[PDB]
DNA sequence: GTCCTATCGATCTTCGGAAGAGATTCAGAG
DNA sequence: CTCTGAATCTCTTCCCGCGCGCCGTAGGAC
């Protein structure tokens, strides 16, 4: 190809091509002319050596060159590896009908939306967008309504909103490490140029939204949006494909405004009053005379679905708080109250979550977590969680927990100044007290944190769990754990150096006030590992996973039943002493291999090929079973592929 | 006390305590001494140019028996100055000019020459400039070299676990590494036989190398081992007992004499035994003939009366040997000590592998291990193995690598040669075998006492030596085959090679960065990169954790928060703050003496391995104002250890608390506080914000803006003082005072300033005054701001009043929630200028025309261009609008068309034009505006001089000699015509008129030159006849998806741009601007936010005092009172000023500047504590809670709880939205597989690349994959079957087989492998 | 200045990758 | 005298996306 004026590109292979040839027309020639056999042997060697370069240019003792010493690319290097066809064209390859941009959080989404801008979309959507004007016959053909899609004339969105309307687009971000990571939208039209995304789902792609861009498909044809709206559809997917665990479990700030809604404030406006239900709850919370997290007693409805699975409704009073009796209006009609009774955090309503996909199913879950989102939101900025370095709070224990564990470092420190006590047994014990005295500190701190809060009981004063800012986000779960409030206003504690041996004298200092130069200087050691971890890991973790599906690739699920009775035996892992895991987590949802009997003798429990789904997990706990005989893929006899039940339960379904 | 004219004008409320001693050097004297250290000649030869002239010259051939030489060399003023060159798209350079004298001698006689020939200056090449700012100019693309960081020349010792063998043990290695040639690399094998490499080839026996320099195994011996000896006297074999050789081993064996036993048999031997070995006098001693049964021979022994061998150096003995050798009458045989803790054998046992007999048949073996194939052959194989090791054109330790070679080898001096020498080899072999026999250390190799800084001034040094390394070899040949008779040094010689070798340096090497001109920081931080990669370095593929980690000796020399996080994580670093190059390229950072109890104010700067001989406290520490320390014991650190010393034990003290960070860190307030990933992360979006349209100030900042925006070039600055004359946005002028004006001048110093400019990332850089007319100035005061700066201070964002609180969502994970005041008040709308260019060329069917009579268009699209077919300036065009009316022959409408999507308005075209062509109305239009711009700038000084001149009539006249009948009506010079007579005033009056007339002869050639330079064309490509370059200003806002940041390395995409009435707002009604997310601050640990925001607030408090003070009508002495109750407020702050000096003038002129907040200065690891900060929001009338509570303009019910409300910091970064937004539908495809393109800059389609492929594999998805990768991809036919079936509606696709993968089946049959498709 | 033909058939490709595995090279001996 | 151990050499692998930026045969002979 021509480029930039009259030249050509160096075009590679007709550079090695140019040398065989002209290298063959001389050996012709000298043939022909008859030459000598040192002069012949001269030109087939340097023939030899060129065509070595045409093929695989660089298995020769060295590469040949055309430039700065960039070697020539060849055809073998064409086909091979992370440039050459098999990688970079043939596996996974550039397509049309495709945008990106960058996301942003749309709040008020239902689950199965998304937004994308209206310039995306008709820029998308031009092929369906012609094959409405020419079907309204509002343009002639194509000629025509490609000048008027260009125009942007005022019928074309009303034709948008009618096209789209109900047709699936794709969203996945790069990297995708798991199939969670495409999944399918529905549209909906938005005036900028942001993709807004839906708030829970971006962690399952682990979306932050910090300006990182995603990319769009449109599927097209009617099987590409029957697959989508069946299996990709963000509704279809509220479970991780590879533990039983919701991906669904509820972002930061919605937990953050479940649990301040949920909390008891031994004192507030209108506490103790006795109400008929969730609704003049809300009229007493939104009029402003009982406050949110004040004590009450409600009369409440309740239902469950009984042993053929129809609904027993309940009433009875009920003691707990206006918030508790307002979230309640939000589960659906088939739960007990007793798992919103309790002042909620980020565990606390993943299980909640969970019983609701456990006891009604899929269907009402989705529409439960949308509504859990929504109300998560709305009251936690009612709550105002602001924060504030007035609530960093210093036990000032900590002064004297220094003031004597220095001493006590001294004495080690006279010891060897009197040669009493051993270098090595200096530094390992010095160390010791450190964390003696950053265990004492850590846990003043999180007794101040609690410590904080205490109010007169209209006489006398009495504690209550704190209201202090940072403390609703470490209670709730919702960010930040006891490691980092540990280090904000507790000890930032011990430090490693470079080789991962511990330095003599810690940080005993906190982010809430100043770290001095060594110390900080110091901290970067830690940081800085952390980072080149990450920046170097990165590649290793991606090389694994290719090496893994590309040796299981060949396996699809492709019998019923391989009609073995061999298998293997799961017992909890007893390791250390104490059990590291329950039998609950291996057993359950395999399928037997053998007759599982009562403990004891001669009476069965559960048939020979049997699914141990949760009621047989259960059961099983109830049975004082240790060890239990299940189907493995590894010893499925199926050729070719794997029977179903040897897998045993989808994990995803 | 004082304060400059620009610093009076909002000085900084500064809350700092550490007194500076220290003011921070100028930011980039890195770079600007080197390459002022490369260009500058320099009699003491080393470094520069002339450095590496000497490295050649004299230059001659013995076959030619006459030379050429190097006198000495010019370097002629650049052709065009860096704004014009900018311009005209060439590169800033100068001419290289060295004077060569060729000598011509003769044979027979003495070398007395038949001529020689001085060609007056040989022409050599264009060598680059640097421009003051630091920045090469090399296709007027501005170019910056970041400095490289690597391992210096020296002798390196070193050792492993694990990584060897891993039985326990570890192998010991030392290299040679030159500065330029040959590797030398000894190492043990695991039997401790020693061994040795040039270049890691493969592995050689080491005394390969002793032998090569012909010492025999005799003196090899007599090199490395301690003698002990026989002598066979008062009995058969007496031995020669050295005491010291029994320590802690076991007495095995029968040892005694006369009186006390010394140690019997099986025994350890100690002092008090040694002791009585001494006092005993064990010069001689008995012992069984199994000892001597165990010795190897020192020395060579052949029977001298059958004149044959018994025994040779390094042999060994046995009982019988022993016999019949001291019966062949050899009276003393002599033999080594070999314990094994402390003298180890390694090399008789490296004589045990060794294949050579002596030197010959070594060299026989260098030469066919290195250059397998070719012959050896005694005179040919030194040709090898000098130039290995001995010779100056292949081997050279510079004085760097000397010296450090020196300092291992604990050498008395350091001014050596740069070759090795035989007692150089063997001392390095000695210090290996020391180590081995366990009593040294080896050097940690990650050290900045062993890897030195090479920076531009030293890297182009080299590049120009291989330049004149390929001269060397092309005038050796033709001096040598040359007649010598017409031959003179231009023929010599041409400039080819040298240009060719320095042009693609400048232009291309690994490290000639394009610079990052995104904003005033932007430039410096990347002046100053210190970068590991590059040539002689190593890769960013190809480390890991053993240098990219921090190491103890980066305190001070190298900033451990500010490195580009990624996959090259501290390969590359900044520069710290006050960190330097030494003098032979180890980073030194200076230190205050501590002098016995007190800290003297004098710094000594200290490299890495003066450092570890001290023990230095840690900047933080008190002094009594005296200066003893407060403390009776203080931190310091020593040996990267540190901890607490007492008072008057240690030695020296940091100079400031901002000497561990660079300027790209140093610029956090609060960093205190942070969390090192935040602080990073912050350090880093720092350099990416751009430049907004109105930029200001930060309210709070650390006091290095006022370095930062002066330094880095981009602000305007007063080269002399003087006053104000003229100003007016594009111009400012200066009178400049007589005090430091030179003395034939008119006195005058324009600023022509840059105005709307692309800067090479396309954000606009307009400078604008900050003086007014009439003004005084003072040299180093900023005259114009830059980009990016307001007053001189840097000012990257804009100080948005953010609250901290949940609001629905909207700001959910980080986003930022934005009000719409913010966007309706212009805050972060910028300006991004594209440049299009249509070429023109002479091509193969003849030559292009520019023309609005373009074929197949009509006035529905020309209505915009001119009538000579360039657009007009101020046009406002759109995707598709024509630019540049271009046509082809042969004629083809090939013009410049608006790229799709993009929209602007044209803010300006510039023509270029081959010489010997026509010019048209706005290459016209171009001339009449440069001209006019000369013209008017150089009358503005002959005016000034007409009028002294004229002055220096008038004067001389009226004082005395008075003609003024009538005077000032009349033309001043007409004046001469009056009637004086011829005494000495008319003489003046010719004189002074002739004075005038040559002042105008003199503008009568300096303007002639400028219209010169502007007459002519350019220096066009071959091919083109013409090109024409059109600006596109885009005023993009924001919106969102945008992305802003913080300092603290907060960031997020901007989420909704609510409308007012929808935020939050207080107790008195004034709504919030911002909305941020409170959880990031707990969960990353950033928490220095929220002390920038209170101290945020209380600075927006003291302006809302002052402009509600100025309001409301206060009389200034009133004002000055609160303003100075500002300023002392604090404890014992460093700063002191006195309101009461500034005339009432500069108070009102003052306030008039803090009426929107004062700001303050909270330097890096010194800032306000928070019992100030309360004192300040107390002073203001502020809650000292910080928190308000505010209501939710929904509905206006109550927060409950107060909520965090202050003057954040906010950056817009340069990742904005519009920027990324793509779709594709349908467009391109490529050639040679016929999948879609990708980009942006074509509409291109997003990859489906590997990893999505498993995941629809993932689902049972099938129908989709098989889309995504044949129908919508690649399949040739497929896809405009499926495009006809979307609009008809029929939702089918016909998927057939992608093209991409018969090209893959031509590929492989394109080897010889038949691949074929199958049937059944 | 343009067109055609060839590469260090009179040097010196960078030491600062690890690994990890295979092909290919050598011990102590039956 | 070469048979199973081990020893030195080369070959092969190293995340996914993405966006900019530039830079892009020479020398000799007719
Ligand atoms: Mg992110
Ligand atoms: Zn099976």
């Amino acid at each position: 190809v021509p480029l930039d004026g009259g030249r050509f590109a160096t075009s590679d292979l007709n550079d090695l091509y140019r040398r065989v040839i002209n290298r063959n027309n001389r050996l012709k020639r000298l043939l022909d002319l008859a030459a000598p056999d040192i002069i012949v042997r001269n030109e087939k060697r340097m023939l030899q050596e060129a065509v070595d370069a045409l093929l695989d240019n660089g298995r020769r003792g060295r590469a040949i060159t055309g430039s700065n010493k960039r070697p020539l690319k060849s055809l073998a290097d064409m086909i091979k590896g992370k440039q050459g066809r098999f990688r970079q064209n043939l596996l996974g390859k550039r397509v049309d009908y495709s945008g990106r941009s960058v996301i942003t959080v749309g709040p008020y989404l239902r689950l199965h939306q998304c937004g994308l801008p209206k310039k995306m979309a008709l820029e998308l959507f031009k092929p369906f967008i012609y094959g409405k004007l020419e079907l309204r016959g509002l343009a002639t053909t194509i000629k025509a309504a490609k000048k008027m899609v260009e125009r942007e004339e005022a019928v074309v969105w009303d034709i948008l909103d009618e096209v789209i309307r109900e047709h699936p687009v794709l969203l996945n971000r790069a990297p995708t490490l798991h199939r969670l990571g495409i999944q399918a939208f529905e549209p909906v039209l938005i005036e900028g140029k942001a993709i807004q995304l839906h708030p829970l789902v971006c962690a399952a792609y682990n979306a932050d939204f910090d300006g990182d861009q995603m990319a769009v498909h449109v599927p097209l044809t009617l099987e590409a949006q029957l697959e989508a709206r069946a299996l990709m559809m963000s509704t279809n997917n509220i479970l991780s494909p590879a533990n039983g665990e919701p991906i669904i479990v509820p972002s930061q700030d919605v937990v953050l405004g479940l649990y301040y809604m949920t909390r008891d404030c031994v004192n507030a406006k209108g506490e103790g009053m006795v109400l008929t239900g969730p609704k003049e709850a809300e009229r007493l919370y939104r009029s402003g005379l009982a406050s949110l997290h004040a004590r009450v007693k409600v009369r409440i409805t309740e239902y469950e679905k009984d042993a053929n699975g129809e609904l027993v409704a309940k009433t009875s009073l009920k003691d707990t708080t206006v918030g508790r009796a307002i979230l309640w209006m939000i589960v659906p009609k088939g739960l007990p109250y007793s798992i919103v009774n309790q002042a909620l955090g980020k565990k606390a309503i993943s299980k909640m979550l969970n019983t609701c996909y456990r006891i009604l199913g899929l269907k009402p879950t989705v529409i439960f977590a949308d509504q859990i989102m929504y109300t998560g939101f709305a009251y936690a900025a009612r709550s105002g969680a602001s924060v504030g370095i007035d609530d960093m709070v210093i036990p000032e224990k900590k002064h004297e927990i220094i003031s004597e564990a220095e001493a006590e470092v001294a004495e080690i420190q006279e010891q060897f100044q009197s040669g009493l006590v051993t270098a090595g047994e200096r530094y390992n014990k010095v160390i010791d007290i450190w964390a003696a005295a950053n265990d004492r500190v850590s846990k003043a701190m999180m007794d101040n944190l609690q410590t904080e809060t205490v109010i007169n009981r209209d006489g006398q004063e009495e504690k209550q769990v704190s209201f202090n800012s940072i403390y609703m986000m470490a209670d709730s779960g919702a960010r930040g754990s006891a490691a980092q409030i540990r280090q904000l206003a507790g000890m930032r504690g011990l430090m490693a150096k470079p080789d991962g041996s511990i330095i003599e004298t810690p940080i005993t200092a906190n982010f809430r006030e100043g770290l001095n130069v060594l110390q900080y200087f110091i901290s970067t050691h830690g940081a800085r590992k952390g980072l080149a971890d990450t920046a170097l890991k990165t590649a290793n973790s991606g090389y694994l996973t290719r090496r893994l599906v590309d040796v299981a690739q060949d396996l699809v699920v492709t019998e019923d039943d391989c009609g073995t009775h061999e298998g293997i035996m799961m017992t909890p892992v007893i390791e250390g002493g104490d059990v590291k895991e329950p039998l609950r987590d291996r057993v359950l949802g395999r399928v037997t291999a053998e007759d599982v009997l009562k403990p004891g003798t001669a009476d069965i429990l559960v048939p020979r090929n049997t699914l141990l789904h949760e009621q047989w997990c259960d059961l099983l706990e109830e049975n004082s079973v240790d060890a239990v005989k299940v189907r493995s893929v590894v010893s499925c006899d199926t050729d070719f592929g794997v029977c179903a039940h040897c897998y045993g339960r989808d994990l995803a379904r | 006390m004082v304060y400059s004219y620009t610093e009076k004008k909002r000085i900084r409320k500064d809350f700092g305590k550490r007194p500076q001693v220290l003011d921070v050097p100028y930011l980039l004297s890195i770079q600007l001494d080197s390459f002022q250290k490369f260009i500058e000649q320099d009699p003491e030869g080393q470094y520069g140019l002339e450095a590496a002239f000497r490295s050649v010259f004299p230059i001659q051939s013995y076959s030619g028996n006459s030379e050429l030489q190097y006198v000495s060399y010019r370097l002629g003023e650049p052709v065009f100055d860096v704004q014009e060159c900018q311009i005209r798209g060439v590169t800033y350079s100068a001419p290289l000019r060295v004077k060569l004298r060729l000598v011509i001698y003769e044979r027979e006689a003495p070398e007395g020459t038949v001529k020689d020939i001085k060609e007056q200056e040989v022409y050599m090449g264009e060598i680059p400039l640097m421009t003051d700012n630091g920045t090469f100019v090399i296709n007027g693309t501005e170019r910056v070299i970041v400095s490289q960081l690597h391992r210096s020349p020296g002798v390196f010792f070193d050792s492993d676990k694990g990584k060897t063998h891993s039985s326990g043990k570890v192998l010991y290695n030392a290299r040679i590494i030159p500065y330029r040639g040959s590797w030398l690399d000894f190492e043990f094998d695991p039997k401790d036989n020693l061994f040795v490499r040039i270049d890691r080839r493969r592995k050689l026996p080491a005394t390969i190398i002793l032998r090569a320099l012909n010492y025999t195994t005799e003196q090899i011996l007599d090199l490395f081992f301690e003698k002990v000896i026989f002598e066979i006297r008062d009995n058969k074999l007496q031995m020669e007992l050295v005491p010291e050789r029994l320590r802690g081993e076991t007495a095995s064996f029968d040892i005694e004499a006369n009186g006390k036993v010394y140690v019997e048999k099986g025994r350890r031997i100690t002092a008090r035994h040694i002791r009585q070995l001494e006092k005993d006098d064990v010069k001689l001693i008995e012992v069984p003939v199994e000892y001597i049964a165990g010795k190897v021979v020192a020395k060579d022994y052949i029977d001298e009366s059958t004149g044959e061998l018994i025994c040779a150096a390094n042999m060994e003995l046995s009982l019988d040997l022993l016999a019949k050798l001291s019966q062949s009458g050899h009276k003393r045989i002599e033999t080594l000590f070999t314990n094994d803790l402390d003298h180890g054998p390694y090399i008789s046992e490296t004589l045990r592998v060794d294949p050579t007999n002596d030197r010959l048949s070594a060299l026989v073996e260098i030469y066919r291990m290195m250059r397998p194939g070719e012959p050896p052959t005694r005179e040919a194989a030194e040709s090898l193995f000098e130039n290995l090791f001995f010779s100056e054109d292949r081997y050279d330790l510079s004085a760097v690598g000397r010296m450090k070679f020196n300092r291992s080898l604990l050498r008395e001096e350091i001014e050596g040669s740069g070759i090795l020498s035989k007692d150089d080899i063997i001392d390095v072999m000695k210090k290996l075998i020391d180590i081995r026999n366990g009593k040294g250390e080896v050097d940690d190799i990650d050290h900045l006492g062993n890897r030195r800084i090479r920076s531009v001034g030293e890297m182009a040094e080299n590049q120009f030596r291989v330049g004149l390394v390929r001269v060397e070899r092309a005038v050796k040949e033709r001096l040598s085959l040359g007649d010598l008779d017409t031959l003179m040094p231009q023929d010599m010689i041409n400039a080819k090679p040298i240009s060719a070798a320095v042009k693609e340096f400048f232009g291309s090497s690994q490290l000639s960065q394009f610079m990052d001109q995104n904003n005033p920081l932007s430039e410096i931080t990347h002046k100053r990169r210190i970068s590991a990669l590059g040539p002689g370095g190593l890769t960013r593929e190809r480390a890991g954790f053993e240098v990219r980690d921090v190491h103890p000796t980066h305190y001070g020399r190298v900033c451990p928060i500010e490195t580009p996080e990624g996959p090259n994580i501290g390969l590359i670093n900044s520069l710290s703050v006050y960190a330097q190059t030494n003098e032979y390229g180890f980073l030194e950072t200076p230190y205050r003496k501590v002098t016995d109890g007190v800290v003297t104010d004098e710094i000594h700067y200290l490299s890495a391995i003066e450092e570890g001989n001290y023990v230095i406290a840690q900047a933080n520490s008190n002094l009594d104002e005296e200066g003893h320390f407060v403390e009776d014991l203080v931190t310091c650190r020593s040996k990267g250890e540190s901890s607490l010393f007492s008072r008057d034990q240690v030695d020296y003290m940091d100079v400031s608390t901002q000497q561990v960070v660079s300027v790209g860190a140093s610029l956090i307030p609060f960093l205190e506080h942070d969390d090192a990933n935040r602080a990073l992360m912050g350090a880093n979006m720092q350099r990416q914000a751009v430049p907004t349209l109105r930029a200001d100030k930060p309210l709070v900042g650390t006091g290095m803006e006022r370095a930062v925006a002066v330094d880095s070039g981009v602000t305007a600055v007063a080269k002399r003082g003087g006053v104000v004359q003229y100003v007016d946005a594009s111009r400012i002028v200066i009178k400049v005072n007589e005090d430091e004006m030179y003395p034939g001048e008119a006195g005058i110093d324009i600023y022509n300033l840059t105005k709307y400019t692309r800067s090479n990332q396309n954000t606009c850089i307009n400078q604008m005054p900050c003086v007014s007319l009439g003004e005084p100035v003072e040299r180093g005061d900023v005259l114009a701001d830059g980009p990016s700066t307001d007053l001189g201070e840097l000012a990257l964002g804009q100080n948005m009043r953010v609250a901290f609180m949940p609001w629905n969502g909207y700001n959910f994970e980080d986003s930022i929630l934005v009000s719409e005041r913010v966007v309706q008040e212009d805050r972060f709308t910028t300006i991004h200028i594209q440049e299009l260019a249509c070429v023109s060329r002479d091509t193969k069917l003849g030559p292009e025309e520019i023309t609005a009579d373009i074929p197949n268009v009509g006035e529905a699209a020309l209505s915009k261009l001119d009538e000579s077919g360039i657009v007009y300036i101020g046009a406002e065009v759109t995707g598709g609008d024509i630019l540049v009316g271009k046509v082809t022959p042969k004629v083809k409408d090939s013009s410049l068309r608006v790229p799709n999507g993009v929209s602007g308005t044209v803010i300006d075209v510039q023509v270029f034009t081959r010489d010997g062509v026509e010019k048209d109305k706005r290459a016209l239009e171009i001339e009449e505006m440069q001209l006019k711009q000369a013209k008017k700038d150089l009358s503005e000084e002959l005016q000034i001089l007409e009028a002294g001149l004229f002055s220096r009539i008038r004067a001389v006249l009226v004082a005395g000699g008075v003609e003024a009948e009538k005077l000032d009506k009349l033309p001043r010079d007409r004046w001469l015509e009056l009637g004086l007579t011829d005494e000495e005033k008319q003489n003046q009056l010719e004189q002074l008129a002739e004075q005038y007339d040559e002042l105008k002869h003199e503008f009568e050639k300096k303007l002639e030159a400028k219209r010169r330079k502007i007459t002519q064309g350019d220096d066009l490509a071959p091919g083109v006849l013409k090109i024409v370059k059109v600006y596109l200003a885009v005023k993009r806002r924001i919106q969102p998806g945008d992305k802003m940041a913080g300092r603290h390395g907060n960031k997020g995409v901007i989420s909704k741009i609510n409308p007012i009435e929808d935020m939050p707002y207080d107790e008195n009604g004034t709504p919030v601007d911002i909305v941020l997310n409170p959880l990031g601050v707990p969960s990353r640990m950033n928490i220095g936010q929220i002390l920038e925001t209170h101290l945020g607030m209380a600075a927006k408090g003291i302006g809302d005092k002052i402009n509600a003070m100025l309001k409301q009508q206060q009389e200034v002495a009133k004002l000055r009172e609160f303003i100075q109750r500002a300023y002392d407020l604090g404890a014992d702050v460093r700063q002191k000023v006195d309101l009461s000096t500034f005339s009432d003038e500069e108070v009102m002129r003052l306030a008039e500047n803090l009426r929107k907040g004062m700001p303050i200065a909270t330097p890096v690891f010194d800032g306000a504590k928070e019992a100030e900060i309360k004192e300040l929001l107390k002073l203001g009338d502020l809650p000292t809670s910080g928190q308000i509570r505010l209501y939710d303009g929904r509905t206006g019910e109550q927060f409950e709880r107060p909520v965090t409300v202050g003057y954040m910091y906010m950056l817009k970064l340069n990742h904005l939205v519009d920027d990324k937004m793509h779709a594709r539908s349908t467009g391109s495809y490529s050639l040679v597989t016929q999948q879609p393109l990708g980009g942006k800059a074509q509409f291109g389609g997003q990859r489906f690349g590997e990893m999505e492929v498993w995941a629809l594999e993932a689902y049972g998805a099938a129908y989709t994959l098989q889309e995504m990768l044949t129908v919508k991809s690649d399949d040739v036919n497929g896809r405009t079957k499926m495009y006809k079936n979307i609009v008809d509606g029929n939702h089918q696709m016909e998927p057939g087989m992608p093209e991409s993968f018969n090209v893959l089946l031509k590929e492989i049959r394109s080897l010889g492998i038949n691949i074929e498709l199958e049937d059944e």
